[PDB]
Order: C-alpha cells, then sequence, then structure tokens
RNA sequence: GAAAUUGGGCGCAAUAGAUAUAGUACCGCAAGGGAAAGAUGAAAAAUACCAAGCAUAAUAUAGCAAGGACUAACCCCUAUACCUUCUGAUGAAUUAACUAGAAAUAACUUUGCAAGGAGAGCCAAAGCUAAGACCCCCGAAACCAGACGA
C-alpha cells in the first residue's frame, strides 16, 4: 500500500479491501464466501447453504486487513437501522 | 547573621511568656495556631528574640504551640565541612587540607 | 525542545554538483564498479543519511501536564525553602548593589527570579535595578515557566502574582473538556 | 581539526608520560613533594613497627649531623645523630652476638664476628632501612641518602627504641629485622 | 596521527547570557495568559514548520506547497526529485510491512 | 506527606538533577556492534535484505486473499448513511443529577453539548442524538427533550414521569451550527433557516407515534394515550403543573436556535443583535 | 598474555611474616572535589568511613587533599616505594571501602 | 527405521542365580533406588533426553533417589543404558529430625545417618 | 561531519600494547595486529588446559624416572600407594623425588612392600591373616 | 487519585478482596503518582466499597 | 484522489561545508566534464614527544610466527590465517581520513486526565492525550528528451 502519500503524507486504504470486507468494531472482519454465485447448478444444497454465509476471517487475515485500511474505517458507526450493529461489541469473552 | 542556633535553657518560660503576651490558660502547649494573626505575632516575636525564624518549608507544620516548642529546641549548627571534619577529633594520622 | 529547529542540512548524492556519467566503464578496467563520482563513497560525494533540511521538533504536552508542571515547580521551590513572597517589588533605591546586598544578607542564592503580575505595572526601581544584573531577573507572571524556575536558585513572588497563579492553575483542575479553544468566548472564562 | 576536548586532554597526558620516560627528572626526596606531614609520619613510623617511642627522641634519631651543618650553611644567607647511633650500634652488636652465640654454640668467634659484621653491614642495614621508611624520614644533606648516613640513622632508631622501652623490646626488634636477613 | 597536540583554546560559556537567563520565558503564555496565544506562535523559523512536526517526506511536501512557488528554480527541482525519491523509498522499501 | 519533608534534606532541584520516569525511555537500538549489526536485522541476502519486499497483500504470485473474494456491498453507501449518537436515559439522568443539564429548561441539542453529555460531530455525518431505552426503569426526571430519533420505550420512559419528547430534524449545516453555536457567531453570517427532512424522513417526522415535530398537535394525545396503555402507566397531564409553560415550548421548523430567528446577525462583541428589516430578506428568512 | 607481560617470583618485602607482620601501606592520598558529582562517593567516604579506617590501622598516614578535582584519586604508597594510583571515580562508599581495604591488605 | 524399543518382560524376571550374584531378595524388596547418569544423553533419542530430564539426572555422576514403583521403573527401563541403579540400603534407620543434617550417602549404596570424621 | 571520532588513537593503542613484541608488521599495523592479537588471546586461554595437562605429564615423567631408579614402575608405585591410603598427589611426589629422595625411597619401599603383600595375599587365597601394611583405616 | 498513605490502602483493599478471591489480590502501589493497581476487574466492588468508606 | 464547508543556528570548519583559492588548471573537435591546495608571531623594519615508511641496528636450523612457558630471545610442547559465499572459492600492500537502518497505523512501556480525552476537526462499550521505541550502502546492460559532433 501507500504508507505516505505524495499529496498529504498520510496512509491510504486499499479500496479492494473495503469493497469486499466488513470491519466489525471489535476487530473481526466479515467476508462473503468465494464462488457463492457461481455454477450453482452443479452444487449440492448443503454447499449452496454454506456459500451463502457471512464468514469471519483469520487472525492474520484480520491484521492484514487492519494494516490495509485506515482509522476512518476502524471507527464507531451509529447507523440508523444497521443490520450488523448487534455484532460490533464482543459479548462475554473470557479472552 | 549566621545560621548557628543554640537553644536557650529558659526557653520554656520565654516561649510561655510570649504565649501569654500574645494572649493564658493551663495546658497552653495545646493551643491551636489556627488564627493567622496569632501565629504571625507569636513567631514574629520568637524570630525577633531568638534570631531564628521558622522557615517556609515548616511554617504550616506547627498547628500547636508544642510544635513551635519542638522546633526551637533543635540545634541548627552551621559551619563549613572543613570546620566539621577538623573538629570531629581526628586521629593523628588523618590530615585534611582545603585547597580553597 | 518544542521551540527547537535544527538548521543542519547536507547534500544528498542527487543534490551535489556534477557526477552524472559513469567515471570508467563497467568491466574492462580493474577498478571498482562506480556509477558517479558523487556517490557517498567518494571524496566530494553526498552524505548518505545526514541531516535533512530544517527539522522542527514541535510537540505539545497536554495543557494539564504543563499546568501540573508549574504546580510541581512551585511546591518544590517552597519545599526546598526557596520560595519567598513579597508584598511588592518596591526598592528604596534603584542601584544594583543594594539588591545584591539584600539577596546576600537573606542568604537567597546566586540567582533570583523576581516575578511581578504584569509587565506594564512593574515598579521603576526594580526595573532599573534588575535590568543591569545578570542573575536577578524580572519576569511577568505570564512569563513564568519551569526551565527558569530550575535555572534560578530562588524565586520571588508577590502576593498579586500568588493570587494570579492560584487562579490560573486551580482552573485546570475542575474544568470541562473544551468544546472549542478557550480564546473563543465562553460563559464564564475571562 | 576535530572538535572536542577529551581526546586532546588524554593525548596531552600521554605525551606527558612519554616525556617522563624519555627524560625522567632526578629523584627528589619525599619531604619535598606534596602530602608530607613530618610529625604525623614519624608517629606512623612508630605505630607501624608495633612499638612506642618517646617521639622527640626518635626525632633526634632521624636528624644527622651533616644536615645541621648544611642547614647552618643555609642560615647565613638540633641534637645530632651520633650519640643514639653509638648506643644503638654498641647494643645491636652485643645482642646479635648474644643471639648468634646462643643458637650457634660451635661457631668460632671469628665467624660470629663476621656474621655480626654482616647483619650490621651497610648492605644489609641499608637494604632494611629502605623498606622500613627510615630513608624518607632521614634529615640528611644529599639525596639519595648515602649508605653510611642511613646505617647511622638505622642504628639511631635502635638506640631510640632502647631508651624508649628497654633492652628486651629492642632485642625483639633486632631479632625481627636484622636476624631475618 | 589525527589527534591534536596542544589542547584547544578554552570554551568560555556564559550561562547568564541574555539568551540563557531568559530561555523558556513565554512557554506558558497560553495556560496563564488566558489562552490568547498558543505557544506554537512563539517559535520562529521557516514558515512551513512553525508549529508542525513531520518526517522528511512530509517536510518536503509541506515545503513545496507552502513556499514552493517562490523557491529558487534548481532548489525547487532538487526538492521535486527528493519527494520523488523519498516517495519511492518509504512506500516501496523497508523491513516492516 | 513525608515526601516534601524528604525534599528539605535533599539538594535543590536543578537542571542537573532531572531524570525521566524509569520505563519511559526505551534505548534506541542501532546497528553497531556484534549483536545489533552484522547483518543488521535483515537476515541473509534475498529480497528482504536488499529492501525490496513487495506490497502488502502480495502472496508471491497466487491470487491474493483480499482479491479471491467477491465484492459485496457491506460499505456500499457508507458515507451517506445517517448516524445518530446514542444518549441513554441512564446517561441523561446522570447528567441531570450532577447539575450538568438543567431540566427546568428545554433540553435542545445545544444544552447536551454545553453540558458535554453528548459529543456529536457533524462531519463524519452524525445527524444528531437518538434516545436510547437503556435505563428506562430508574429514570426519575420531568424533562423536555428534543432528540432526533427516539425509540418507543424511551418516549414512554420520559412521558411517564411528566416529560415531553419531540423529534426534530437538522441539516448537517444546521446541526453544525447547533452543536457549537459560539464559533458560528464569530463567523459573521446571519442565522440560517434549517431545512425540512428529505423524502426518506418526512414520513418519520410527520407521525405522531414517534412524536414528530411536523406532526399534528391534535394526534399527540392519542399516541401518549396509546403508550400509556401499552406500558402500563396512568398518563399524567402536563397541563396541571407549573412547568407546563416550560414543557410546551418548541421552536418551529426553520428555526435553529431557541429564542432567536433566522436572518439575525449576533454581534458577540458589544452584545447586540442586528435584525434585518428589508422585505426581500424577510420573505427569504421567514419562508 | 604472559609472554607480553613481565613476570616475577613470589616474595615478601623484608620477610614480612617471619618476625612480625608490618603493614606495607604507608600513605593514602585522597583528593576529593568539594562541588563535583564524580567525588560524591568520596565525599561520603571521608564523612563516614575514613576516620574509622584511619583508626583501624594507625601505621597508615592518610592525606585528604580536597582540591577542585575533576576525577578523584587515591594514591597508595608502599614501604618499598611503590605507588599505586587508583581512581575512586563515580564509586559508591562501599565500593571505595572495599578498594581502600584492598590497597591496605596488599603490598 | 529407528524407533522406540519395547523390551519384553522375560528380560525383567530375576533368576535365583542372580539372587546369588547380586545381593537381592525377591520377597521384601527395597524401597528406594539410587540412579546415576553415567553415559551422556547426547547421541541418544530425544525421548531418552526427556526421561533424563524428568528423573533429575542432567548431571553425570550425581545420585538421585527414586521410588521402586512400576511407573518410575517404567521410565528407568526406557533409559536403563544411560544410568546405574543401586538399592538404597539403610543400615541404621531413615534419618529423624535430629540426624537430618549429619548424614552422608556412602559409595557402597548405604546412607549413614551419623557421619563423623574420626576413625573407628 | 557533525560528530566524527576524536578518540581513536586510544582504541588502536589498546590493541597495540599487546603486539609490541611481535615480528614483522604485526607489531605496528593495526589491521595485522588485530588478527594476531585476537589469535594470541585465544591461544592464551586454550593454553590453561594445556598448562595443567603438561604439568601432569611432566610429573609422571619425573615420578616414572625416580621410581625406575628404585626398580619400581610408575603404575606399581601409584597403585600401591593408593592402596596404603597415602593420598599424596603427583605434584608432591615429583617434588619429593627431586628434593627429598630418602622420603621418596621410603615411599618406594612402602609401595613395593604393599605390592608384595598384594601378591602374597592374592596368591594364598582364602581366609588368612591380612598383611600388616595391607590394613585399612576405617572412617565413620 | 489516592492521597496519603497508599500502603494502608493496599492493606485494606487487600483485606477486602481476599474473601472474594481466596488469595490475596496481586497489586502494585505506585507511591509516586499515588495509584494502586489490582489485578482482575473489581471496579464495582471497589466503587461500592469506597462509597461505604466515605470517599 | 477531490470539493462543498472550516479558518538567527543542540550547521560545517580545509577529504567537511559551496565544484569553488576557480567554473580556473587540465581533459574534449565540440556539447560538456572538472581538480587540488592554506596554517609562525604582538612584531620577520625580530629568521619537542605520536601513523605507516625507513634509519640508529641485516641475518642463524623449524615452519599463520603466536601461546604455555622459562635462568634464558630461539631451541621444548600446543596451534589448518581473517572476511564472505556455500550443508561444510571471493576480497584485502599498508597507514590515515571518509564510508552504509531514515517512517510511529496498531500493540507495548511511562505520565496526565478519566466516562471521558484532546489548545475546535478526532477518537471513546476504559478510553483518550503525550512521549519513548521499527523499517540500509554501492554496482548494470538499458529506455526517453534535448543538445554537440563528418
Ligand atoms: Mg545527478
Ligand atoms: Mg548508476
Ligand atoms: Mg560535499
Ligand atoms: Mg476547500
Ligand atoms: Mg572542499
Ligand atoms: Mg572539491
Ligand atoms: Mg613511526
Ligand atoms: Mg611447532
Ligand atoms: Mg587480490
Ligand atoms: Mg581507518
Ligand atoms: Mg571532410
Amino acid at each position: 500500500l501507500t504508507y505516505f502519500s505524495a499529496r498529504k503524507g498520510k496512509r491510504k486504504t486499499v479500496k479492494a479491501v473495503i469493497d469486499r470486507f466488513l470491519r466489525l468494531h471489535c476487530g473481526l472482519w466479515v467476508r462473503r464466501k468465494a464462488g457463492y454465485k457461481k455454477k450453482l447448478w452443479k452444487k449440492t444444497p448443503a454447499r449452496k447453504k454454506r456459500l451463502r454465509e457471512f464468514v469471519f476471517c483469520n487472525k492474520t487475515q484480520s491484521k492484514l486487513l487492519d494494516k490495509m485500511t485506515t482509522s476512518f474505517w476502524k471507527r464507531r458507526n451509529w447507523y440508523v437501522d444497521d443490520p450488523y450493529q448487534k455484532y460490533h461489541d464482543r459479548t462475554n469473552l473470557k479472552v | 547573621r549566621s545560621r548557628a542556633y543554640t537553644p536557650p535553657e529558659d526557653l520554656q518560660s520565654r516561649l510561655e511568656s510570649y504565649v501569654k503576651e500574645v494572649f493564658l490558660p493551663s495546658n497552653w502547649q495545646d493551643i491551636s495556631l489556627e488564627d493567622s494573626r496569632l501565629k504571625f505575632n507569636l513567631l514574629a516575636h520568637l524570630a525577633d528574640d531568638l534570631g531564628h525564624v521558622v522557615p517556609n518549608s515548616r511554617l504550616h507544620q506547627m498547628c500547636r504551640v508544642r510544635d513551635v516548642l519542638d522546633f526551637y529546641n533543635v540545634p541548627i549548627q552551621d559551619r563549613s565541612k572543613f570546620d566539621e571534619l577538623s573538629a570531629s577529633n581526628l586521629p593523628p594520622n588523618l590530615k585534611i587540607t582545603w585547597s580553597y | 525542545n518544542f521551540k527547537r529547529i535544527s538548521y543542519a542540512k547536507t547534500k544528498t548524492r542527487a543534490e551535489v554538483r556534477g557526477g552524472g556519467r559513469k567515471p570508467w566503464p563497467q568491466k574492462g578496467t580493474g577498478r571498482a564498479r562506480h556509477g558517479s563520482i558523487r556517490s557517498p563513497l567518494w571524496r566530494g560525494g553526498g552524505v548518505a543519511h545526514g541531516p535533512r533540511g530544517p527539522t522542527s521538533y514541535y510537540y505539545m504536552l497536554p495543557m494539564k501536564v504543563r499546568a501540573l508542571g508549574l504546580k510541581v515547580a512551585l511546591t518544590v521551590k517552597l519545599a526546598q525553602d526557596d520560595l519567598h513572597i513579597m508584598d511588592s517589588l518596591e526598592l528604596p533605591t534603584g542601584d544594583p548593589q543594594y539588591l545584591t546586598e539584600l539577596a546576600h544578607y537573606r542568604r537567597w542564592g546566586d540567582s533570583v527570579l523576581l516575578v511581578d503580575l504584569t509587565h506594564e505595572e512593574m515598579p521603576q526601581s526594580i526595573v532599573e535595578a534588575t535590568s543591569r544584573l545578570k542573575t536577578f531577573n524580572l519576569i511577568p507572571a505570564v512569563g513564568l515557566n519551569v526551565h527558569s524556575m530550575l535555572k534560578h536558585q530562588t524565586l520571588v513572588l508577590t502576593l498579586p502574582t500568588v493570587a494570579f497563579l492560584e487562579d490560573k492553575l486551580l482552573w485546570q483542575d475542575s474544568r470541562y473538556r473544551p468544546l472549542y479553544p478557550f480564546s473563543l468566548p465562553y460563559s464564564d472564562f475571562p | 581539526v576535530k572538535k572536542g576536548f577529551r581526546a586532546a586532554f588524554r593525548f596531552q597526558k600521554e605525551l606527558e608520560r612519554q616525556r617522563l620516560l624519555r627524560c625522567p627528572p632526578p629523584p627528589v626526596r619525599r619531604s619535598e613533594k606534596p602530602n608530607w606531614d613530618y610529625h604525623a609520619e614519624i608517629q606512623a613510623f612508630g605505630h607501624r613497627l608495633q612499638e612506642n617511642f618517646s617521639l622527640d627522641l626518635l626525632k633526634t634519631a632521624f636528624v644527622n649531623s651533616c644536615y645541621i651543618k648544611s642547614e647552618e650553611a643555609k642560615r647565613q644567607q638540633l641534637k645530632s645523630n651520633q650519640e643514639l647511633s653509638e648506643q644503638g650500634t654498641s647494643f645491636s652488636q652485643t645482642c646479635l652476638t648474644q643471639f648468634l652465640e646462643d643458637e650457634y654454640p660451635d661457631m668460632p668467634t671469628e665467624g660470629i664476628k663476621n656474621l655480626v659484621d654482616f647483619l650490621t653491614g651497610e648492605e644489609v642495614v641499608c637494604h632494611v632501612a629502605r623498606n622500613l621508611a627510615v630513608e624518607q624520614l632521614t634529615l640528611s644533606e644529599e639525596f639519595p641518602v648515602p649508605p653510611a648516613v642511613l646505617q647511622q640513622t638505622f642504628f639511631a632508631v635502635i638506640g631510640a627504641l632502647l631508651q624508649s622501652s628497654g633492652p628486651e623490646r629492642t632485642a625483639l626488634f633486632i631479632r625481627d629485622f636484622l636476624i631475618t636477613q | 596521527i589525527g589527534i591534536r597536540l596542544t589542547l584547544p583554546p578554552p570554551k568560555v560559556v556564559d550561562r547568564w547570557n541574555e539568551k540563557r537567563a531568559m530561555f523558556g520565558v513565554y512557554d506558558n503564555i497560553g495556560i496563564l495568559g488566558n489562552f490568547e496565544k498558543h505557544p506554537k506562535e512563539l517559535i520562529r523559523g521557516p514558515i512551513w514548520l512553525r508549529g508542525w512536526k513531520g518526517n522528511e517526506l512530509q517536510r518536503c511536501i509541506r515545503k513545496r506547497k507552502m513556499v514552493g512557488s517562490r523557491m529558487f528554480a534548481d532548489d525547487l527541482h532538487n526538492l521535486n526529485k527528493r519527494i520523488r525519491y523519498l516517495y519511492k523509498h518509504f512506500n516501496r522499501h523497508g523491513k516492516f510491512r | 506527606a513525608r515526601a516534601l519533608d524528604l525534599l528539605r534534606g535533599l539538594p535543590r532541584v536543578s537542571l542537573a538533577n532531572l531524570k525521566p520516569n524509569p520505563g519511559s525511555k526505551k534505548p534506541e537500538r542501532r546497528p553497531r556492534g556484534r549483536r545489533r549489526g552484522r547483518k543488521c536485522g535483515r537476515g541473509h541476502k534475498g529480497e528482504r535484505q536488499r529492501g525490496t519486499r513487495p506490497r502488502l497483500g502480495f502472496e508471491g504470485g497466487q491470487t491474493p486473499f483480499y482479491i479471491r473474494i467477491p465484492k459485496y456491498g457491506f460499505n456500499e453507501g457508507h458515507s451517506f448513511r445517517r448516524q445518530y449518537k446514542p444518549l441513554s436515559l441512564n446517561r441523561l439522568q446522570y447528567l441531570i443529577d450532577l447539575g450538568r443539564v438543567d431540566p427546568s429548561q428545554p433540553i435542545d441539542l445545544t444544552q447536551l453539548v454545553n453540558g458535554r453529555g453528548v459529543t456529536i460531530q457533524p462531519l463524519k455525518r452524525d445527524y444528531g442524538v437518538q434516545l436510547v431505552e437503556e435505563g428506562a426503569d430508574t429514570f426519575t426526571a420531568k424533562v423536555n427533550i428534543e432528540v432526533q430519533l427516539a425509540s418507543e420505550l424511551a418516549i414512554a420512559a420520559i412521558e411517564k414521569n411528566g416529560g415531553v419528547v419531540t423529534t426534530a430534524f437538522y441539516d448537517p449545516r444546521s446541526l453544525d451550527i447547533v452543536c457549537k453555536p459560539v464559533p458560528f457567531f464569530l463567523r459573521g453570517q446571519p442565522i440560517p433557516k434549517r431545512m425540512l427532512p428529505p423524502e426518506e424522513l418526512v414520513p418519520y417526522y410527520t407521525d405522531a407515534k414517534n412524536r414528530g415535530y411536523l406532526a399534528d398537535p391534535a394526534k399527540f394525545p392519542e399516541a401518549r394515550l396509546e403508550l400509556a396503555r401499552k406500558y402500563g402507566y396512568i398518563l399524567p397531564d402536563i397541563t396541571k403543573d407549573e412547568l407546563f409553560k416550560m414543557l410546551c415550548t418548541r421552536k418551529d421548523p426553520r428555526q435553529i436556535f431557541f429564542g432567536l430567528a433566522p436572518g439575525w446577525v449576533v454581534n458577540m462583541a458589544d452584545k447586540k443583535i442586528l435584525k434585518p428589516t428589508d422585505e426581500n430578506l424577510l420573505k427569504y428568512y421567514t419562508s | 598474555t604472559a609472554r607480553g607481560t613481565p613476570s616475577r617470583f613470589l616474595a615478601s618485602v623484608l620477610h614480612n611474616g617471619l618476625g612480625r607482620y608490618v603493614q606495607q601501606l604507608q600513605r593514602l592520598s585522597f583528593s576529593v572535589s568539594r562541588d563535583g558529582a564524580s567525588s560524591r562517593g568520596a565525599r561520603e567516604f571521608v564523612e563516614r568511613e575514613v576516620i574509622d579506617f584511619a583508626r583501624r590501622n594507625p601505621g597508615v598516614v592518610i592525606y585528604v587533599n580536597s582540591r577542585p578535582c575533576c576525577v578523584p584519586r587515591v594514591v597508595a604508597e608502599y614501604l618499598n616505594g611503590a605507588v599505586r594510583e587508583e581512581s575512586i571515580h563515580c564509586k559508591s562508599v562501599e565500593e571505595i571501602s572495599t578498594l581502600v581495604q584492598k590497597l591496605a591488605d596488599q603490598s | 527405521k529407528f524407533t522406540r524399543s519395547r523390551i519384553p518382560e522375560k528380560v525383567f524376571q530375576a533368576s535365583p542365580e542372580d539372587h546369588e550374584k547380586y545381593g537381592g531378595d525377591p520377597q521384601n524388596p527395597h524401597k528406594l533406588h539410587i540412579v546415576t547418569r553415567i553415559k551422556s544423553t547426547r547421541r541418544r533419542p530425544y525421548w531418552e533426553k526427556d526421561i533424563i530430564k524428568m528423573l533429575g539426572l542432567e548431571k553425570a555422576h550425581t545420585p538421585q533417589v527414586h521410588k521402586n514403583i512400576p511407573s518410575v521403573n517404567a521410565k528407568l527401563k526406557v533409559v536403563k543404558h544411560l544410568i546405574r541403579i543401586k538399592p538404597l540400603k539403610l543400615p541404621q534407620g531413615l534419618p529423624a529430625e535430629e540426624n537430618m543434617s549429619n548424614t552422608c550417602l556412602k559409595s557402597t549404596g548405604e546412607l549413614v545417618v551419623q557421619w563423623h570424621l574420626k576413625p573407628v | 561531519l557533525r560528530n566524527r571520532v576524536t578518540d581513536r588513537y586510544f582504541r588502536i593503542q589498546e590493541v597495540l600494547k599487546h603486539a609490541r613484541h611481535f615480528r614483522g608488521r604485526k607489531n605496528r599495523c593495526y589491521r595485522l595486529a588485530v588478527r594476531t592479537v585476537i589469535r594470541a588471546f585465544v591461544k592464551c586461554t586454550k593454553a590453561r588446559y594445556l598448562k595443567k595437562k603438561n604439568m601432569r605429564t611432566l610429573w609422571i615423567n619425573r615420578i616414572t624416572a625416580a621410581s625406575q631408579e628404585h626398580g619400581l614402575k610408575y603404575p606399581a608405585l601409584i597403585g600401591n600407594l593408593v592402596k596404603c591410603q597415602v593420598e599424596l598427589n603427583r605434584k608432591v611426589l615429583a617434588d619429593l623425588a627431586i628434593y627429598e629422595p630418602k622420603t621418596f625411597k621410603s615411599l618406594a619401599a612402602l609401595a613395593s612392600r604393599r605390592r608384595h603383600e598384594g601378591f602374597a595375599a592374592a596368591l594364598g587365597d582364602g581366609k588368612e591373616p591380612e598383611g600388616i601394611f595391607s590394613r585399612v583405616v576405617q572412617y565413620h | 487519585k489516592v492521597e496519603g498513605d497508599i500502603w494502608a490502602l493496599q492493606k485494606d483493599v487487600e483485606d477486602f478482596l481476599s474473601p472474594l478471591l481466596g488469595k490475596t489480590p496481586v497489586t502494585q502501589v505506585n507511591e509516586v503518582t499515588g495509584t494502586l493497581r489490582i489485578k482482575g476487574y473489581f471496579d464495582q466492588e471497589l466503587k461500592a466499597w469506597l462509597l461505604e468508606k466515605g470517599f
């Protein structure tokens, strides 16, 4: 990525990352599964039910996605009728 | 004007005399110095007399008369270290010079 | 360090003069491969990681840490028995030697920081006496800092400066987080 | 010109050391160098050997007769040494012959005289008194202290220990410094 | 032998100079002069770094946009090449990423 | 304290005595010596010692993780979605108890900013405060709040205690003037008129069930009556008590500040208000 | 190394244990700055330990010179005329006491 | 492949000739082993290095006391080529708190609870 | 040069005081003197083990020579003095061999006497009285 | 904001929390700043406890 | 990668710093490249000791040149030069001087304040602010633009 831009001297986000992923404020990145709209005629319905799911990311995938975006994207977002808003704070962890 | 202090032997009666002259009951050693005029007159008389003044670093520490009494009977003795070493009864094989 | 700006700049290997073509070819000579006579190995070449430009070392501590540092300097000067409080800085005469004799008699120190409330209302006699002295310095109460409280052995306040410092430093305790800068108007601040 | 001061100071003192090794000065006596208190160091010479002296008498044991004469040569612009050294060398000769007659009864007395004239020779007594700080306390004319003078001061110190504390303690002194040679 | 033989002339330092005795004054002009000035308005220097701290690429970017139109011609050219180098260095070279 | 009493016996604090708090200053590690530099941290000569390891996310040639994955619009319209900072009723009872928000006055958004109870930032497109039902039980306050969104249970918790809720609307310009009003009256502009909601939100603010500021004052007792029946409290009438004249005051739409009017120019310096009397300006500002 | 250094045979000074034992240390010469941060532990050594030390062996004559030094030194002189000059630079009082007793104990 | 070696049980069954050779009794055996590492664990498998670390035998030629129980004997059967085992025999009793400090384990294998330094 | 190095004569001279006795340019030039001075210090520490070793074989040569003067061999002498609980070591036996050859002759007589009691004891096998010098002093 | 003797406060907090743990809680006084730092969340218990004490 | 909107020196000090004592000497047909270096003193109307290199002072059986030693320099014994690249050939006569790790997102450590922090903007389900602490040197063939050249 760009660590220091030529105009501002700031970090830049990779906009592929924003266009594909969802940062929950606890640090978990949500994605869609690859191939969830491809060749559905040859996929068993258990597999089609698996592909239509919102799948969390790895630890290193998560830290890789944190480094590829900036602090605007890491921010509390108090939307109106957000569907994912009950998934932001992390309930009841014992680390 | 030299910072040596040697506390007097009649200091109980002098200090008590000043406490009466700023005022007076028995148990006069437990009189609170919460009034600020009373403290200024008492310590101003003692500083005028004894030549030894309560410093700023200690001035809030005396809240009773007994604390001023406990202040004015520490010997603050002030001289150079050449005069402290050479007066500390050196053995005959210590020789101390001060190239100053 | 916040006011500090280093004017040290050197020339890199691109800014130093000349050195645009290879000095000798790549292979045929038995000398070392070089690409310019201005690379950082050459007598006359650029500096590889030297100082670059004016650099400013600016940082602000939070204003509560600066204000607490002024407090801590005041309690330390009072606890070491170096605070002295006057009622006004009005001298009976304007000579310097009176003031050095006074500071020598009361066993103050080598160097005295006199602090009055404003720069306009400093009395003429202390201005004429301390404007000549190297170690006895008049400062307004706005000018009070921590480097020059520690640089000076004694510090001399007047009672209006003491009420000033209590007002300006007990304000930082029990004040809200700012909505906007305090130079702007507020309900109760000036 | 590299800026700075500490390498120039260290280099300045190493140059001073090579100046002292290339051309060393002639050795000055110790009383003409700093850190000398003569009286304190006579008392230290007393307590060093583990005995007591009458300090004035030991002081005259270190004062030669050449020193008074060149001193009065310096006045024009003190008891001597010789009585104590006479008593000390008379005593140490007879007590060394006591020890060496007792522990070697079969020796000829020519051999006891050559042993005793070894243990009071200039080589032995001058080797002993340069390691007991006698030479540093000798008031002599010239430096280094010439060996006949220092022999005289050493037996003056024996005479002063004799008049101080009797014949038995000097017998232990002579035993512990002259016989162990 | 790159070491000097005579020790240098002495460094007379006047600690009670005008500048040293009055160093640090008006660092607290904000917090006890009713916040009318900021202390960053006390520092004097280049106009592009009065009250600003950055690394070198940011000092060069800010120098170019704040004073670069009236810079000299080959100084402006050297500075554009420095931003072009320091760009290609910070963004493509290093150990941590 | 024993500690200043220690400072009596110690030498004076100078610029030669100071030392950082141990733990503050890690030492700089720099590549000289047997351990910090021979290879100097980079390892053996490859591409990571030369300095030229490729960009973040390059997996060496296979298609990267962050590109094997379908683009889905999680963040599709993110910067035009509206945000509303929560204000719980536990928070607002907390502000009322500590004197920070006066409940004997109307509680507009300016009064929650000046008591610093709620920080909203109009850039990063917060459109205001939403009331939050947290702390509805143990909320004991008669209050008059103007909050841009409100859940039904938070309206019920206020209106049980003798309160009045209304939901106003603010433009980002208007909300920005509302939050920090004093840096607007140093801007020299006349007070603007706040705009009506967009088409998404007109059906919100014209409904009496969620207490819209554009709704009827003839349909409100039906909705207050309905929540009082739903959540089981007998609806007190605001008309009886003495704060009623306070609990009725609303600023109309197209009014940003409370006692002021659009088009006025507040002169903060000599404490005046310049008011326009030209008819074209009065047609424009009272529209 | 041993081939670069000179060597010697183990000896005494004047058969130092045979008849009696003689303390081989004549003079110590401390030089201590009055104002100076390197001779702090020397200062607290003269104030605390040098009188006790000077009483524990009276055949040693001790000179505390107390000039403006920038490095403080101790200069031990021995009965056979050797001089060991060691520094007490930036040392604690306990480290100076073990050094001075080290110089006392040796020859 | 070089693998871990099980050892069959007939290897660990004494014969009365061995009771005549060594000094053992099959009825009423000894309680405590003395184990001593006498052959390095280097150039040995990592499991034997571990068993030497568990038994407390990282120093060579230093005795260690163990129990004569089948678990400790199982670990000792893993590393029986690196160690030496003797029975801890005790001529007098086990040491009470009076004789706790004045013991000495002799080289015979016995642990004497009064260790004077005087000849008999 | 902001801060270039002033104090470099002394780093060189810390190495070169160890090389003042070498040959060739190793006593002079720092690049050569460092390799030889390091290499001399490595030898200087590995030679502690060889000092101990070579003293011990020197002592075995001296004990071997002096015990061959009395007919014994070295293994006979050392073995049968261990067997007498004479726990002298090699340093002491070599120094007695040089400086006190009567004590060494009597130790050779004690070791050959014990050697013959070992022969006659391990010849007439069975229960017999032990030799006189064959007895051991039990320590408990 | 602990002003005074922090070691009495460490004794009394450590006597208060050890029935809620079994063991003594592992703490750290910072006598310079005047803080006291306990391991594990005990915020509501110490706020209630310090309201009982009168602070 | 926008916009609305907002509002003298903790420099160098003669291999450094300018290439600069000079765009000179020199090199090139030309465009163009491009040096090096000075040190007395108040007065010249007062004429030390230290790099490598040698010399004073050539050499003596045997061997990475040393180490253990030793009465003794050598003789005795021990000892497969250093860097770098490989699992285990490269470069260096030698001295002096010059010559290569630059970024504070997140985490950590230390303070301040704390449901708030921050000297507007920003973050906040114990956070925020401040600081400390992490990211090298040299080296092609080339490509392009504009000149100078028969
Ligand atoms: Mg170029
Ligand atoms: Mg190139
Ligand atoms: Mg240059
Ligand atoms: Mg703009
Ligand atoms: Mg130059
Ligand atoms: Mg040049
Ligand atoms: Mg030379
Ligand atoms: Mg050989
Ligand atoms: Mg070659
Ligand atoms: Mg070099
Ligand atoms: Mg032609």
